[PDB]
């Protein structure tokens, strides 16, 4: 039964099924992603997953995000939940999960690009279109794409998020 | 980045 675990790329057998199941997840959820694309970022040594597991062995779904520590804000790679458990609550429960989480990792800001329905989608959880964080924090460190539109969720340091 | 932002793609979930 339903358990959200940090997913470490540390090179066992047991956590790489896990991020490869999350992979799939992520492609068959995101068509517009190269795959090979998705594979470099989630395995890459700079981002983790965050992930629902059903039980203690299977993967429902998940987030992959990289934390810029010292500046203090993550970006949001990657978010999706597996067809046939969509539209149960879990992806609210994800995001609540990995704010307090944020949170507790002294992190101000969440960063996400989004497009289409998807900016409808992180406004419902708290992103807003305008920043409250200055650009040159993120300049340089996260790429200025003008094509999409980039959104962030500020994480007050004592605000209940989660449950 | 050889491959590297940390990025989405959702073009209107209904498809
Ligand atoms: C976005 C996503 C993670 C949400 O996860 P979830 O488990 O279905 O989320 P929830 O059940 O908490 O969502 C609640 C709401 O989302 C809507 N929703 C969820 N999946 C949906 C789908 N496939 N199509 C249309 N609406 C959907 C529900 O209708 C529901 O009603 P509400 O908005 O009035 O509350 C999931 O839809 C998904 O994996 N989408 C494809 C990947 C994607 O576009 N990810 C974000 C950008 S990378």
């Amino acid at each position: 039964l339903l358990d959200f675990d940090i997913l470490t790329n540390d090179g066992t057998h047991r956590n790489m099924k896990l991020l490869i199941d999350l992979k799939n997840i992520f492609s068959r959820q995101l068509p517009k992603m190269p795959k090979e694309y998705i594979v470099k970022l989630v395995f890459d040594r700079h981002h983790e997953s965050m992930v629902i597991l059903k039980n203690k062995q299977k993967v429902i779904g998940g987030i992959c995000f990289r934390q810029y520590k010292p500046q203090r804000f993550a970006e949001v790679a990657f978010l999706a939940v597996t067809a046939n458990e969509q539209v149960r609550g879990y992806g609210t429960r994800l995001m609540n999960k990995f704010k307090d989480h944020m949170q507790k990792q002294n992190i101000e800001y969440l960063l996400t690009y989004a497009d289409n329905f998807a900016i409808g989608y992180f406004k419902k959880q708290g992103f807003t279109k305008e920043h409250r964080m200055p650009q040159e924090k993120w300049k340089g460190y996260i790429k200025d794409y003008d094509g999409g539109t980039l959104m962030e969720c500020y994480i007050h340091p004592y605000v209940d998020y989660g449950r | 980045a050889r491959k590297s932002t940390g990025g989405k793609a959702p073009r209107k979930q209904l498809a």
